[PDB]
């Protein structure tokens, strides 16, 4: 392997590769979050490119525990392995406290691994940005991590394709006591801003976290709040 | 392999660490952080850079961060570099604890810190740490301690000092302003108000764009609080009230 | 047996909204006293205690260790541990020794740090967790503890009845053993004091 | 279309967020001159794959780019022939050792995303290239039925109804997108019926049948099998007779 | 691991590198040492911000009892060197029931620094050190190193910004009466140091050592510059 | 720009790029002469002194390996010092194995075995990686007489019967050329190679800028004293 | 050039530049010349250093009872690789209990020789081999290349101006294997003195020999020892 | 631009142009040919003589890798002779393990994969050695299977690897050698190698006969001298 590091400051002070990692976050397909007063919502755009994909193969949220849920923006590959890592990490913490993880927790070591890559010899940043969500304490967390390292936690986000007119939306229609229903019905009009085409309930795909748990809408379900926006 | 190493570690012809200079660069860019020693304690105000209302609030603090149970640090530059150094840090203090029983020395952590970041310049081939740290804590032999570091491994104790955007304007108005052995807390926040408005030009002043941390000494005991937001807009308010009497008497000498 | 090497008893007893731990003072190689003020009962936060029966060196040790664990915890995740997840640390430390097994067995007593709920539980000597709603007890002396801790004990008791029951518990089972004794320490966990109080007890 | 730095010797970031070396690994694949079709039905998979013997001095039976991967999952490789070999040589090593350790049958969909997980270890490591081949799977589940997957160097891996690669990949998509909106659920017959018709209109050539592969998985057979010559010529004069 | 050569030969026969450290080194603050007859003088340039440095923790550093260090170039690896040096001066008292001489220790810094001219990975230390001592038959003992590894002892010395200035003023200056006395070394050696340090005496720091044993405050630097400012008007 | 090669290049003449270089910085060393006779071996090295300041006694340019053994170095002294290391210890566990002492080619062999020990990678931790720049003078006695050899960077050594080494090799080679021949005395080897050293030095030969060894059958190595150096001196 | 610097890279005319280079310090070297009758094996070596006082340098080295080697090019490298042979010799007679064939010591020379020519930051073996040895198949000669590739001689010269000890011998060749022992090393110092510039002669100075034979161990004769073959030698045309 | 300097990079339409040049570097070689029959297997060498110097069995271009399995190769020969290092090894390795004699098509593809590894990496270089194995056993037949640089492992009833390939190939398409006998092949086999041989440019060369089959027991060996002779006889009589 090679032992020597490819990100390096410039002579401004900057880590071009991290951000021409964040260039391919924004360039990726837009991603949603939404943090009501008792659950939850995250919405990607899921479209394919042709009639010949099976759209149950794969599945952009995805669920890391009971209650934590996960959505991305950038390079598919690279979320994967992110996947992979977060769910070995929640596991290891079960093992040694007996406790589900508390989502923070999570967004921190995650964010560790993005940062090993940031500075490790022979390799590049990963190119995908992360949506985190859970519920921990009767209380419900979203959070974003990107190629850097870096998380913040907010009350409602956007990114990928639009995401500074999707940011704007949010702000105009965010309210502190919104119910999930709302905020589901405000994700996929926030998703609506920057689609081609008709939006269906394959093109789109949803996840929701409340006291239950995180779990994937189902089509008939999507459809179902679909007919409500339309 | 040769032809894409981009040689981190070396020198220049002038004798200068090329990687090191560039990492300045970075946190002479980042949010302000100043540290101000009392008497009676030592605080911390730092600036916030995560200023969008569509961001919630949660945790501690978003640039203070708490070592051990008598010292605390603060942090400019790149922040996952921060968060790595912090833990290191965290894990430095525990194990002399366990080695010792007794708590770490303020300076001996700074130190430690320093080493590993002066390894990082002089071998190994990867880039350097782009942070610096403002240390603020007690011990029992020197008592009340302010340092600070920087990506070489340079570190020094100071009574006042400033990082981050606008750090030498901070500076000049710090030996302007800095009463030596005559310092209260009361006095440091109100010095730490006016240095921190003429620092974020960029925006005037409002208590959701700064953070200040306080240690004193209570019982035998160390408290380590982070200040309201109520208690900000007090002292802002003190600083306008201030400001506007100065501004009176100014235009009472032609008459 | 290398339990007995230096002796000692740590009891743990549940009341209504309380909880109280309880500890002998001796420190001894075998048959010979050395101190009369050996500190077994540790505390983990500010309404949490863990007792240390069994080799000295090891309960130090175990104390050491597990202070450095929990400050990290602490540090990391900007709270205070639950007496439960206190339990899992103490379970996943000892059973990382497992073939090399540190010879001390742990109680644990504690109110929940938000619930005020009482919480004792015990620990045998590679980490098999017991949690009991009355009472554990564990080192040299443990039969007659368990005897004496059987025949006393009752449910809802106020501080004061349960400091009774504890202390006479105590007193009794080490004036029948050898290696266990010369004083006894007693800490009432309440949502708003912690009482510590030593007893008058036979020094022979 | 701008560059900085070794972007487009070593797969790091170029200012624009791409990866210059993943784009030319799939210009890999063209290279060989060869296309493959891989067709879902009812209870059916099928993947035909153009054959070419330039030399008359070739053993035909060593030049075949249908792989047997375990008993029930078979594959096509298109590019480059030696990377196709050794993903073929990992794919069978990795299912054989989910059979070891977990005790069933490796699922289609998870060999292909273990297939993607080590290609992109070459698209995150500077000190080694990604390798120039497309793979695809097809196999039977227990509770799905009938599965077609494709793996490519980017290491991106999806499901398919029906798919192509190499030279011909987007005539092909077009032609079977069209076939796949009228909607029949496709019999044995029809299947292998669509998936040769489709290779010989993209190509413009009538086939011999020692210019084809064929290779089958179906629900009543589940065993990857590869169609001999005489089978092959029994679809093609039906193919005429129409 | 990363094994590049990073001190490697030119076409010329030069160590580029270690020429790079050696500007480094001339980037540093001055320092000057001068042997006596009973004393031994070490002095250095301050750089002092006014009001706000705390100087309660900072020393000049002792690796034992009877052997200080000044060094000229980057901080941090000095900071390095100097707990090396330590940690060997402990090992040798262990190993040998002795103290160290001053030349051991000069050996060890000096071999360390060469090792790191020529080792896989590694960068030359951008740091030249002065080193004085006493040894066990009490003769006064001086000694210098490069970044390269060589090392000399020396009767006067000087490193850092402005050495060969100093250096030039030692050569005309240092005689026989100039070591009689105490205080006439002190002399030598501040006057050497306003050579080049400007400003005044405030940015000085000077140390003396004695055998089986001393830092000037602030007010007695100042006595002996006056003093100086004297004997130099008597000139007219 | 200077990493385009590795330290393990060709070049299109056959030569290693380091290894010219090294025997390029060669060149700039002090000039040390060796001369064997019948009588014993003769080493005599100029020290380069810079300043007034430096104590001449504190450069060692030749040195003991063993009783029978000694070495004169010139270059980068600073290398030197990890071959003698090695060349002291493989004599003293050659006469821990054998109880005997060892002949001046093994020695000699066994430290030339160092010399191109370099390189980056396939190389253990703590491997060397770069060249060493010195030139060594090994003389001796053994079973087989007075033996005299050389060393240079490339790993050759090669016995000699006279012979310099340093920045003025070729013209005091011409002149060891005039005057050696195989019925000399040790004296007048030790004149004549003064005679030259004299010629060639930039300073004035006196008994403080120069170093002077001896090894005789029966008699150890023996470094000149001040007084004998005078004596010598006197002639020339 | 971009191809000239690594031996990991192939120039597109299908070469590795820094073999090549690496055969230039063979051709640099100083001259050696090897030959075979039916019954022994010689090997002649001009010997030179820099000046009269530095004795020359040793070019013939004694690696078995049965084995010796000449040598060109990078002296440490020759000593590398004759340490190497010495130790398989040792180990065949530790586990066998019988002397190593000399064409799998080549083998073995070979295998070693090719791995640093395949791998990063590494370099070929700047030297040039010839290996005069006597086993159960006869007298050998073999020749070793710096790019690991060995050859089986009836003679062979290797170094400086050798070419026209090659051709000498050609000329010659059909002769040697009839010769006795005086003959045949007379042969090879003929052939060797092609190579002197015209005015340069072959003395005892400059001269070494190598034997070795079906009754004879490998013997290195320098010196006063060589006067004997030296004695007959007519002068040059 | 340096798109062709490592191996590990991909030019801008899809081409690793180290391996092409390893590929070039096998161009250059001499001309060996192999030839398979329902009995058997044949493999010639044309091997120069750069030198009269050289002995007889001089830089063998034929190795034995197993008893059963014969190797012909062409390229740079220290690469050559580390490969059939790994085939012998290789071969060891199968028996210990599984116990009988390796099959033809197994050992090539462990060795096409050997191979292989070292297209990938900047750390290596590619082979420059081409090679054909070549094999007989009751079980399996006759065998005979060519590996390039790149890894491309193909079996073959006639296969020419080295400069003359083209025409060699030419030549062998002549032959109905399925119903041969191995005494013809060896015949046509130095027929062949006569035909392709260029004496303007190349000056002397030497013929390198093997054979395996049915009538060598499956053993891998030299053809005897006699059979050699008489066939450099009738090469030499049809070139006139």
């Amino acid at each position: 392997g090679y032992s020597f590091s490819l990100t390096t400051f410039s002579p401004s002070g900057k880590l071009v590769q991290i951000e021409y990692a964040l260039a391919a976050v924004a360039g990726g397909a837009p991603s949603v979050g939404i943090k009501a007063a008792n659950g939850v919502v995250l919405a990607t755009e899921k479209k394919q490119k042709s009639i010949l994909y099976d759209e149950r193969s794969v599945h952009k949220v995805e669920p890391i525990t009971k209650h934590i849920g996960l959505v991305y923006s950038g390079m598919g590959p690279d979320y994967r392995v992110l996947v992979h890592r977060a769910r070995k990490l929640a596991q290891q913490y079960y093992l040694v406290y007996q406790e589900p993880i508390p989502t923070a927790q999570l967004v921190q070591r995650v964010a560790s691994v993005m940062q090993e890559y940031t500075q490790s010899g022979g390799v590049r940043p990963f190119g995908v940005s992360l949506l985190i969500c859970g519920w921990n304490e009767g209380r419900p967390y979203l959070f974003q991590s990107d190629p850097s390292g870096a998380y913040f936690a907010w009350k409602a986000t956007a990114m990928g394709k639009n995401y500074v007119n999707g940011k704007t939306f949010l702000e105009k229609r965010y309210n502190e006591d919104l119910e999930l229903e709302d905020a589901i019905h405000t994700a996929i009009l926030t998703l609506k801003e920057s689609f081609e085409g008709q939006m269906t309930e394959d093109n789109i795909e949803v996840g929701i976290c409340n006291e239950a748990g995180f779990r994937r809408l189902t089509p008939t379900e999507v459809k179902d709040y679909l007919a409500a926006i339309a | 392999s040769r032809r894409y190493d981009s040689r981190t570690t070396i020198f220049s012809p002038e004798g200068r660490l090329y990687q090191v200079e560039y990492a300045m660069e970075a946190i002479g860019h980042a949010g302000t952080c100043l540290g101000i020693l009392a008497n009676d304690g030592v605080l911390l105000a730092a600036e916030r850079r995560n200023i969008h209302k569509l961001l919630d609030e949660v945790f501690f603090s978003e640039k203070i961060y708490k070592l051990n149970e008598d010292m605390a640090c603060s942090v400019a530059g790149i922040t996952s570099d921060a968060n790595v150094l912090t833990n290191e840090l965290r894990l430095i203090a525990q194990r002399y604890l366990l080695q010792y029983q007794e708590p770490i020395p303020c300076e001996q952590l700074v130190t430690a810190l320093c080493d590993i970041k002066q390894a990082y310049t002089q071998f190994g081939g990867k880039r350097p740490f782009g942070v610096s740290l403002l240390y603020i804590g007690w011990d029992k032999h020197y008592g009340f301690q302010l340092y600070q570091s920087d990506p070489s491994g340079n570190y020094g104790g100071w009574k006042a000092t400033c990082i981050g955007n606008n750090s030498a304007a901070a500076v000049s108005m710090l030996k302007q302003d800095y009463k030596e052995g005559e310092m209260t807390l009361k006095s440091a926040l109100a010095l730490a108000i006016k240095v921190l408005n003429k620092t974020m030009d960029v925006s005037k002043l409002s208590a959701e764009k700064v953070e200040i941390a306080t240690l004193t000494r209570e019982n035998g005991k160390t408290v380590i609080r982070v200040l309201k937001q109520k208690e900000v807009e007090q002292l802002i308010k003190k600083h306008e009230e201030e400001e506007a009497k100065a501004e009176r008497e100014k235009k009472e000498k032609e008459q | 047996s290398i339990m007995s090497y230096n002796g000692g008893a740590v009891m743990a007893m549940k009341g209504k909204n309380c909880v109280a731990i309880a500890a002998d003072r001796r420190f001894g190689i075998q048959a010979q006293m050395v101190t009369t003020d050996f500190q077994k009962i540790f505390p983990m936060g500010d309404r949490l205690y863990i007792g240390l029966a069994g080799l000295a060196t090891d309960v130090q040790t175990v104390a050491q260790r597990l202070k450095f664990r929990l400050n990290l915890y602490e540090l990391k995740e900007g709270r205070q541990i639950k007496p439960y997840t206190l339990m899992s640390m103490v379970a996943n430390l000892l059973y990382e020794k497992r073939f090399g097994p540190y010879y001390t067995e742990p109680v644990i007593a504690g109110l929940d740090p938000k619930t005020f709920k009482p919480f004792i539980c015990s620990l045998d000597l590679i980490g098999c967790p017991m949690v009991t709603d009355d009472f554990v007890v564990s080192g040299t002396c443990a039969e007659q503890m368990y005897g004496m801790c059987e025949s006393l004990w009752e449910p809802n008791m106020d501080p004061d009845h349960l400091f009774e029951t504890i202390s006479q518990a105590m007193l009794n089972a080490v004036d029948r053993d050898a290696v266990s004794g010369m004083g006894v320490i007693v800490h009432i966990i309440e949502k708003d004091k912690i009482t510590t109080r030593t007893l008058k007890a036979r020094m022979d | 279309g701008s560059s900085a730095g070794f972007d487009r010797h070593i797969t790091i970031f170029s200012p624009e967020g791409r990866l210059y070396q993943v784009e030319y690994a799939f210009k890999a694949i063209n290279q060989g001159g060869l296309t493959s079709v891989a067709v879902r039905g009812k209870d059916c998979a099928v993947i035909v794959t153009q054959k070419k013997v330039p030399d008359k001095l070739l053993d035909s039976s060593t030049v075949t780019h249908l792989f047997k991967i375990t008993e029930n999952i078979g594959c096509v490789m298109t590019g480059m022939t030696a990377d196709s070999r050794s993903q073929v040589q990992r794919a069978r090593y990795e299912a054989a050792n989910w059979k070891y350790k977990y005790g069933y049958e490796i699922p289609v969909d998870m060999l292909c995303k273990r297939i993607a997980d080590i290609s992109q270890v070459y698209t995150q490591n500077a000190e080694m290239r990604p390798l120039g081949c497309c793979m695809i799977l097809i196999g039977i589940d227990e509770e799905q039925g009938p599965q077609v997957y494709k793996c490519d160097p980017a290491g991106y891996y999806c499901g398919f109804k029906a798919t192509a690669a190499g030279v011909k990949q987007t005539e092909s998509t077009s032609f079977l997108e069209k076939k796949v909106k009228k909607k029949f659920d496709w019999t044995f017959e029809q299947t292998v019926e669509t998936a040769i018709t489709c290779l010989s209109t993209v190509l413009s050539i009538d086939f011999k049948p020692s210019e084809i592969e064929v290779g089958v998985v179906t629900v009543e057979n589940p065993k990857f099998r590869i169609l001999t010559e005489a089978e092959i010529d029994a679809h093609l004069v039906a193919l005429a007779e129409r | 691991s990363y094994d590049r050569a990073i001190t490697v030969f030119s076409p010329d026969g030069h160590l580029f590198q270690v020429e790079y450290a050696q500007e480094a080194v001339k980037k540093g603050s001055t320092a000057v040492g001068v042997r006596g007859r009973d004393i031994v003088v070490l002095g250095v340039e301050k750089k002092s911000v006014a009001k706000l440095q705390d100087e309660r923790t900072v020393r000049i550093c002792a690796l034992d009892d009877n052997v200080c260090m000044a060094f000229a170039g980057l901080t941090a690896d000095a900071r390095i060197v100097i707990n090396r040096a330590r940690v060997e001066c402990q090992s040798h008292r262990l190993t040998v029931e002795d103290p160290v001489t001053v030349e051991y220790i000069t050996r060890y810094i000096a071999s360390l620094k060469q090792r790191y001219t020529q080792s896989n990975g590694r960068r030359p230390f951008g740091i030249s050190a002065l080193i004085v001592g006493f040894d066990f038959d009490g003769t006064p003992r001086l000694y210098q190193t490069d970044p390269s590894g060589t090392y000399h002892a020396w009767k006067a010395n000087a490193i850092g910004r402005g050495a060969k200035s100093v250096r030039e003023f030692l050569e005309k200056n240092y005689t026989d009466e100039a070591i009689e006395t105490d205080d006439l070394t002190i002399k030598l050696v501040i006057k050497a140091l306003l050579e080049v340090v400007q400003s005044g005496g405030k940015n000085i720091e000077l140390a003396v050592m004695r055998r089986d044993q001393k830092i000037l405050n602030p007010e007695e630097i100042e006595k002996y510059v006056a003093e100086i400012e004297k004997e130099k008007e008597e000139n007219e | 720009s200077e990493y385009d090669r590795g330290v393990n290049t060709f070049s299109p003449e056959g030569r290693l790029f380091q290894v010219e270089y090294a025997i390029e910085a060669i060149k700039l060393g002090s000039t040390a002469i060796g001369i064997q006779t019948s009588e014993g071996v003769c080493l005599a090295v100029e020290k380069r002194i810079t300043s007034p300041l430096m104590e001449p006694s504190s450069i060692e340019k030749i040195v003991e390996i063993d009783a029978h053994i000694g070495c004169a170095m010139s270059g980068l002294i600073a290398d030197a010092k990890t071959l003698i290391d090695k060349a002291r210890v493989e004599t003293q566990n050659h006469w821990f194995t054998y109880n005997e002492t060892m002949t001046v080619e093994s020695v000699t062999q066994a430290v030339s075995n160092l010399a191109l020990q370099f390189g980056e990678e396939d190389a253990d931790p703590g491997a060397m990686s770069r060249p060493f720049g010195v030139a060594l003078l090994f003389g001796g006695v053994d079973e087989k007489g007075p033996q005299l050899f050389h060393m240079d960077p490339s790993g050759t050594f090669v016995q000699c019967d006279a012979r310099a080494i340093g920045s003025a090799s070729e013209g005091a080679q011409s002149s060891l050329q005039e005057v050696y021949h195989k019925s000399m005395t040790l004296k007048e080897a030790i004149k004549s190679s003064l005679i030259i050293l004299k010629q060639v030095m930039e300073e004035k030969l006196n008994a403080t800028n120069i170093e002077l060894a001896t090894v005789q059958p029966g008699q150890n190595f023996h470094m000149f004293t001040k007084e004998e150096l005078e004596e010598v001196i006197k002639d020339i | 050039n971009q191809y000239d610097n690594d031996v990991t890279v192939w120039s597109p005319q299908g070469r590795i530049h820094q073999i090549e280079y690496a055969m230039e310090a063979v051709k640099q070297g100083s001259a050696t010349v090897g030959l075979k009758s039916k019954t022994h094996a010689v090997l002649v070596a001009l010997k030179r250093a820099q000046s009269e006082l530095a004795a020359h340098q040793k070019k013939i080295l004694h690696v078995d009872n049965h084995i010796g080697i000449s040598i060109a090019g990078l002296t440490a490298d020759a000593r590398l690789l004759c340490n190497f042979m010495r130790q398989e010799c040792l180990d065949s007679r530790f586990v066998f209990d019988r002397p190593l064939p000399v064409s799998r010591l080549v083998s073995l020379i070979g295998s070693k020789t090719q791995i640093p020519t395949q791998r990063y930051g590494r370099r070929p073996y700047g030297v040039g081999l010839l290996i005069a040895g006597y086993d159960d198949m006869g007298p050998h000669i073999f020749q070793t290349c710096p790019s690991a590739n060995y050859f089986d001689c009836r003679a062979m010269s290797i170094g400086a101006r050798s070419q026209s000890a090659r051709t000498y011998l050609e000329r010659h060749m059909s002769e040697f294997m009839e010769c006795n022992l005086n003959e045949l090393v007379k042969h090879g110092l003929r052939a060797l003195r092609e190579t002197l510039p015209a005015e340069q002669d072959l003395t005892t100075k400059n001269v070494s020999i190598g034997i070795v034979g079906k009754d004879l161990e490998f013997t290195i004769y320098d010196d006063d020892d060589v006067s004997p073959f030296l004695e007959g030698l007519e002068e040059r045309p | 631009t340096g798109y062709d300097l490592s191996a590990s990079t991909f030019s801008p339409d899809g081409r690793v142009f180290q391996v092409e040049y390893a590929m070039k570097a096998v161009e250059n070689s001499s001309t060996a040919i192999g030839i398979r029959c329902k009995d058997g297997v044949v493999f010639g060498v044309e091997k120069l003589v750069l030198s009269k110097l050289y002995e007889e069995g001089s830089n063998k271009r034929l190795f034995n890798v197993d008893r059963h399995v014969g190797m012909a190769v062409a390229g740079l020969l220290a690469d050559a002779r580390s490969l059939a290092d790994i085939a012998r090894e290789e071969a060891s390795n199968f028996r210990s393990n599984f116990g009988y004699n390796i099959p033809l098509k197994h050992l090539a593809d462990r060795v096409a994969m050997y191979v292989h590894a070292y297209t990938l990496y900047s750390a290596v270089r590619p082979f420059g050695c081409s090679f054909m194995l070549g094999s007989y056993s009751v079980n399996d037949g006759a065998q005979l299977y060519m590996i390039d640089p790149s890894g491309v492992s193909y079996g073959y009833w006639g296969c020419a690897i080295g400069k003359a390939r083209q025409a060699a190939k030419t030549e062998i398409e002549k032959l109905q050698m399925k119903e041969m006998t191995c005494r013809d092949i060896v015949k046509e086999v130095a027929k062949i190698i006569y035909i392709v041989h260029d004496e303007v440019k190349d000056k002397a060369f030497e013929l390198e006969l093997s054979w395996v089959g049915e009538l060598t027991n499956g053993r891998h060996e030299i053809v005897p001298k006699d059979i050699r002779e008489e066939a450099e006889k009738y090469a030499k009589e049809s070139l006139k």
